[PDB]
């Protein structure tokens, strides 16, 4: 990627996956790869987008 | 016969007959209690923003 920006649409600290973050990116190649959070701050739903 | 309560009533009431009742007396205020179930609360991202 290059020049990617993350905004939080929904944010509710519920027990399920209750938060929506829409990452506005600009990619050189169009292909799937993996997202991850290193901390224990958030737990992502899917492994790749 | 001093005139009826239809013409002399304070706050602009409207006295009627067959049940003895007054109408539309603009006085006081009605409080309200809403016990709303949790199903009606739609999430944020299902509405425009």
């Amino acid at each position: 990627l290059s020049a990617a920006e993350c905004t939080l649409n929904e944010c509710v600290y519920s027990s399920d996956f209750g938060g929506i973050a829409t990452v506005k990116y600009s990619a050189s190649k169009s292909g799937k790869c993996a997202v991850h959070v290193p901390s224990g701050t958030a737990t992502l739903k899917e492994a790749a987008v | 016969k001093a005139p009826s309560l239809k013409f002399t009533a304070p706050f602009g009431c409207e006295i009627y007959t067959n049940p003895i009742r007054a109408e539309n007396c603009a006085v006081g205020s009605i409080p309200l209690a809403f016990d709303i179930p949790d199903a009606l609360f739609t999430r944020v991202s299902e509405t425009p923003t």
